[PDB]
């Protein structure tokens, strides 16, 4: 279903379920050095910590639990909302269920499981655009029913950015720098191909979309909701296709698809410690099968998981998902691996 | 960097009004809040009368007139866009005026985003007490406290539209009109000052019209509300609800009102095209009880943001889009509207040239003000106005040496059958050619250029454009080696499904002969927001491409080279080698065409989120820039991340939204002269300082402030501080040229005060008043 | 001992499973019983990946207070790396697996039949070697 990976119940069911900081408040903040992956302020990230030093690292946060995540120019805090422990195998596995919190640049890095000094970005949000040159008479007219398309915001448009007469630019600019315009923007090509929020709304979509590690780092440099809205629309349009890094066309954008509240896209945690940035798709082409249908930490409950690479130079890049029982919607699917994908 | 902000001349758009007894009982005035400037103006059976015009160190956000119990005379409420709020009394002694501040403080809170509906502040009828609407989700309330204590109520509508306070109550009374998720509502909420609470008001919730958005108290003996919206409009009373749906009034939206009769039976309405309207209010005795609502249209006026019936038929229109008016409502139609006055308006400023008309060295302004019907050119001289009437919102000029002519962007709404509403300066022109290469009611925007003569100013020529092809930007250029000048447009065909424009036009105009022909057109794949002549080729801005462009042999513009900056470039100025590229984002990103390389390639940047509305440059070293609010600041150009790396070295709180900057001076110590235009109507400018002078003026500023007591008390250092949503720190780099331009007006024993211990240099000596006005005169003569 | 005769006896390695853990690929499967007192054709592939998660199922027909396992690997009688296990009780007659990692190593070419893997299961209950042809 919809809601079955968001909760990732592949890391067990029980877990201790439980952080707002000073803004550009500089913090010690602890680094883990199992992950490789870009993660963003909203997205969820799920970790298994069997190092001693890690498990040793994750009892200290949680004693207090934020840590942090690199890419290494910036970096996300991440605040614990999971945990688990168990001593099976005489090893204090750590299963963890985070997510990003805030934003970071990196200062220093500290060795002691890295301890990086680093700076908070602030969520420099802006107010509306036409709150300066706003007439007093026609404040009361900014506000607009709920939305019941084109029409629509063609009203909002004419309404919102009436007073961009007095400025030296169109309605449609203001509306290309609009916050809610590019709301509706970015969800039209979604779902051709969510928070009401600007700023969350806007990393959840810089999760969904399948763009490059440096594409992302860039992502997270933006400050404001609109400068990265307004770069994402931008990637949406550029990105046309994903092939193996490798190869350097598994799959197309058209075909990607939600079946996670997380987007497109999700962390996912290996059953032994790493972590994909898996992306879901309905259609994956020139991928060679290997390994029988398997349900064994299957990251969507009620699939079978199958390793798939790329038949030209056999590099696994994803998996296939089979649904256990034909009345699951889909009935099959794919998931394909961020680090091995070349947008 | 040091810089001198100075008004060359005062916001003339006129941001409020109100009508009311304030200078003396038996005196009816007018008070003008003409954004920066409050213009006390007594009303006499010839027209309006100059008494005081106070400089305000605030954009007046919000006015009102109100006379506590045993007050001779009104009191005036004046609260600032940066939360200075002041209740002050008007003060004569013979010749000598003066506004006294009975109370001021600062009523900004700590935290909540300001509400998107505006700062609502209103007055309890029986004045006792203050309430504002300035952030979502509370409510501040001043009782009637030298200090102006404010105390915040929780509201729980975070989406009040309008609220006023309800007359003959027991005790105050907010009407508010909300917005749920279920559509808009009307709650009442009866003020406590003792709980300093809400408690349940005289009558529930009452569902209204979806765009009910406007709330107007009724006075006694009626009382409740008339509240009005995109089509109908209510009144509610207890149980008592009239309703009514004029065909009138759904052609424009109301967004201003005035109330005309004391006893509440006449009313007077405004809306964004202009119509203006009579809201009477029938009279029916039981006590007394509304009969039913009648509007009348009384005539078409300037686009108003506000009304004030002053007496004897006499309206004030005051507008922000085009000439305040007094307008007399005749008893008889002619329209009832009749203009007995106009006063100028030179906002909104949307863009401007410094012109030598006359050929006499001085440049003579031409500013492209007003919008829709109020457009018009202002020709301003040393101040001297002359407006010339376009009828069409006129975007961008550019001004020809050798056709002797103007190239106006213009731009007019017609109406799909397609019609235009008026007759515009685009379809009055004496030769007119449309450029060759929906459902009934939508309001289309046609867009010519205009060639008007600079003498006579009849309107030459008039190119409409294509069909959505919206003009954004025009130079008056040669280009390469063709001798002759051409009238160049930006353009891009912005259709209503497309956000982004995919595709746009660079077009060469050649008004020669009396006739514009086209030469050339280079249709370029994106929208050409911004276009400068680039030491004679010229350069564009082609969504984020700032595309370079050489006139061939051929009469044909051809691409020389491209930087793709992340970016589209809408602000794109020019100076020498370097070029200051620029975005709504605050993007200063500042590139440099090496000729040897012929090739773009950036040298500075500066992407520090904060809404942008214009941008200069100074000279190599200093760009020029308006930030989000109301804001003006000055970046310059070791290490390659420092020398890539514009620092915002000079700050500074305008006031007013600058539209424009352009390099001249009106006139025939300061190095550089570049003015600016404002949306409120101002002609500011800006000349760069030495250090020396700097520091004595900044000094001058500290002791001015110590001096001039401004009225609110408003400190002035925190009036120039910075003001964002997120930040609020002090002007550097930027010197008040309204301050130290008041030092001439101040008294000669304050002057005394202020130039004491003052060390000035010619060997640095003690000053002395005579000197230093000397200095401060050496100032005024830049403008 | 006879309690490690009765386990070597009642012992036995049902299927042996060694994949590349950042993927999962069944690099090498077996069903020879390892622990008795051979040779593997596991390929090289192993050489190419970060670790391995090795998935030993064993059925024993008596019980241990705590199986667990030693791991070494000589190269050419030099000792390699060292690896250690635990899986704990095992109860009699039990078919259990065995979901464990593998972590600078030579080139296939140079350990192409010269590594030795000495497993050790345990109190000891036996000992073999595997020869690894990458
Ligand atoms: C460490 O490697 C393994 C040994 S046994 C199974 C795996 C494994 C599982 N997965 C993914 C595949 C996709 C899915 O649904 N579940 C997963 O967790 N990747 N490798
Ligand atoms: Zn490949």
């Amino acid at each position: 279903d919809t809601s079955l990976p968001t909760s990732h119940t592949y890391l067990g069911a029980d877990m201790e379920e439980f952080t707002l900081h000073d803004d550009d408040s500089c913090q010690v903040i602890p680094v883990l050095p199992q992950v490789m992956m870009i993660l963003i302020p909203g997205q969820t990230l799920p970790l298994q910590l069997f190092h001693p030093q890690e498990v040793s690292m994750v009892r200290n946060l949680i004693q207090k639990r934020t840590f942090a995540v690199l890419a290494a120019q910036f970096g996300t805090t991440a605040e614990i909302y999971a945990y688990r422990e168990e001593q099976d195998f005489g090893i204090e596995i750590v299963k963890v269920k985070a997510i990003g919190r805030q934003r970071f640049k990196v200062l220093e890095l500290r060795t002691q499981i890295q301890q990086a000094k680093v700076q908070i970005l602030p969520e420099c949000v802006l107010p509306s655009t036409m709150s300066a040159v706003q007439l007093e008479s026609l404040n009361k007219c900014q506000i607009f029913p709920s939305k019941p398309s084109y029409k629509w915001w063609q009203k909002y448009q004419k309404r919102k950015f009436h007073c961009a007469n007095l400025t030296s630019w169109p309605r449609w600019l203001y509306s290309l720098y609009d916050a809610e315009t590019l709301m509706d923007r970015i969800k039209k090509q979604l779902r051709e191909w969510l928070p009401s929020n600007p700023i969350d709304f806007s990393y959840r979509v810089a999760a969904c979309l399948p763009i490059d590690d440096v594409l992302r780092i860039q992502l997270l440099k933006i400050g404001s909701a609109i400068q990265r809205l307004r770069c994402e629309l931008d990637i949406m349009n550029k990105c046309t296709s994903l092939c193996c890094k490798q190869c350097q066309e598994i799959t197309t954008k058209n075909e990607i698809f939600s079946l996670s509240l997380c987007g497109p896209m999700a962390a996912y945690v290996n059953p032994h410690g790493y972590v994909h940035e898996t992306l879901t798709v309905y259609k994956a082409c020139n991928l060679n099968l290997i390994g029988r249908p398997s349900t064994e930490h299957s990251w969507f409950p009620g699939y079978a998981w199958t390793v798939a690479q790329c038949k030209i130079c056999a590099s696994h890049i994803g998996w296939k998902f089979t649904a256990t029982k034909k009345d699951m919607s889909p009935q099959k699917f794919w998931g394909l691996t961020r680090s091995a994908l070349l947008p | 960097s040091y810089n001198y902000v100075v008004t060359a001349q005062k916001p003339t758009a006129v941001n409020g009004c109100v009508t009311g007894h304030f200078t003396s009982a038996e005196d009816l005035n007018l008070l003008i809040a003409k954004n920066t400037r409050l213009e006390i103006y007594v009303v006499t059976a010839e027209g309006l009368r100059p008494v005081k015009e106070v400089g305000m160190y605030g954009k007046i956000a919000v006015m009102e007139l109100f006379r506590p119990k045993g007050e001779s005379k009104d009191l005036l409420f004046i609260l600032t866009a940066k939360y200075n709020a002041c209740i002050l009394e008007y003060k004569q002694s013979g010749e000598s005026i003066d506004i006294i501040t009975r109370a001021h403080g600062n009523v900004q809170d700590r935290i909540g985003r300001p509400s998107e509906t505006g700062i609502i502040g209103i007055i309890d009828p029986e004045c006792r007490m203050i309430g504002l609407r300035l952030y979502d989700g509370l409510f501040k309330v001043i009782p009637l406290n030298k200090e102006l204590k404010a105390f915040n109520i929780r509201l729980e509508e975070l989406h009040v539209i309008d609220v006023k306070f309800l007359y003959g109550c027991q005790a105050p009374t907010i009407c508010f009109v909300y917005q749920d998720p279920q559509g808009r509502h009307v709650k009442t909420y009866e003020v406590s000052l003792r709980e300093k609470e809400f408690n349940k008001g005289p009558w529930k919730q009452e569902n209204v019209e979806a765009e009910a958005s406007m709330v107007i108290a009724v006075p006694e003996p009626f009382g409740g509300a008339i509240i009005i919206g995109q089509e109908s409009i209510t009144y509610h009373n207890g149980d008592k609800y009239l309703a009514i749906a004029p065909p009138i009034i759904k052609q424009s939206t109301i967004v201003c009102h005035n109330r005309v009769d004391p006893n509440g039976s006449r009313y007077l309405l405004g809306d964004m095209e202009g119509r203006l309207f009579m809201l009477l209010l029938e009279k029916e005795e039981q006590t007394v009880t509304l009969k039913d609502l009648r509007v009348e249209l009384l005539g078409e006026t300037s686009i108003a943001e506000c009304l004030t019936y002053l007496d004897n038929g006499v309206v004030f229109v005051g507008s922000r889009l085009g000439d305040s008016q007094l307008v007399k409502l005749n008893v008889d139609s002619n329209s009832y509207v009749v203009a007995m006055e106009t006063f100028t308006n030179l906002g909104p400023i949307v863009d401007m040239c410094v012109v030598d008309l006359e050929r006499q060295g001085q440049g003579q302004l031409v500013t492209c003000s007003g919008a829709f019907k109020e457009g018009s050119l202002r020709i301003i001289r040393n101040l001297h106005i002359r407006t010339v009437p376009l009828y069409e919102s006129p975007r961008k000029i550019c001004y020809q040496e050798v056709s002797q002519c103007f190239g106006v962007l213009s731009s007019r709404i017609e109406v799909q059958d397609t019609t235009a509403l008026r007759p515009s300066a685009s379809t009055q022109a004496l030769s007119s050619s449309v450029s060759s290469s929906t459902s009934f009611g939508e309001e289309v925007e046609v867009h010519n250029l205009l060639i008007i003569d600079q003498h006579t100013f009849e309107v030459l020529h008039a190119h409409q454009f294509l069909q959505n092809e919206y003009a954004l930007s025009l130079v008056s250029c040669k280009l390469g080696k063709d001798p002759n000048t051409y009238f160049i447009v930006g353009t891009a065909m912005v259709y209503p499904e497309e956000a982004e424009p995919k595709q746009g036009r660079i077009v060469v105009f050649q008004y020669s002969d009396g006739k514009l022909q086209t030469v050339a057109e280079k249709e370029v794949k994106g929208a050409v927001y911004s276009m400068v002549e680039f030491n004679g080729k010229l350069l564009a801005s082609i969504n984020s491409t700032v595309r370079l462009y050489e006139w061939t042999t051929e009469k044909e513009l051809r691409t020389e080279c491209n930087h793709y900056n992340n970016i589209m470039a809408l602000y794109l100025k020019t100076k020498g080698d370097f070029i200051l590229v620029g975005d709504l984002m605050r993007s200063v990103l500042l590139l440099a065409y090496k000729p040897m390389e012929g090739n773009f390639e950036e040298i500075a940047r500066d992407f520090n989120p904060n809404w942008m509305s214009a941008v200069e440059i100074l000279d190599d070293d200093n760009f020029l820039g308006a930030e989000n609010a109301f804001n003006l600041f000055v970046c310059q150009k070791t290490t390659d991340e420092e020398r890539q790396h514009l620092q915002e070295v000079g700050l500074f709180h305008l006031g007013e939204f600058v539209n424009v900057f352009c390099h001249g001076s009106l006139v025939m110590p300061t190095q550089g002269s570049v003015l600016f235009g404002t949306v409120n109507g101002m002609i500011g400018l800006v000349t760069s300082l030495s250090e020396s002078w700097y520091n004595l003026l900044l000094d001058m500023q500290n002791r001015l402030n110590k001096v001039i007591k401004s009225v609110g008390k408003i400190e002035h250092s925190f009036w120039r501080s910075f003001h964002t949503e997120r930040k609020t720190e002090p002007a550097t780099g930027f010197i008040d040229g309204d301050l130290i331009e008041s030092f001439l007006d101040i008294s000669r024993p304050k002057m005394q005060e202020v130039v004491a211990n003052l060390q000035y240099d010619d060997m640095k000596r003690e000053a002395t008043a005579d000197d230093l006005i000397k200095v401060v005169e050496e100032l005024t003569r830049i403008h | 001992d006879e309690r490690a005769r009765e386990i070597l006896r009642g012992f036995k390695l049902n299927w042996m499973n060694l994949r590349d853990a950042e993927t999962g690929k069944i690099l090498w499967q077996g069903t020879e019983d390892l622990s008795v007192p051979h040779e593997a054709r596991v390929p090289k592939k192993i050489l190419k990946c970060k670790a391995v998660s090795r998935e030993l199922n064993f059925s024993s027909t008596e019980q241990m207070e705590k199986f667990r396992l030693e791991q070494k690997v000589y190269f050419k009688g030099q000792c390699l790396e060292e690896w250690f296990f635990e899986f704990g009780f095992v109860i009699p007659n039990s078919t259990n697996t065995w979901q464990s990692l593998i972590e600078q190593m030579m080139p296939a070419s140079v350990l192409t039949g010269n590594v030795i893997i000495e497993t050790k299961f345990f109190l000891l209950v036996s000992t073999s070697r595997v020869r690894l042809f990458y």
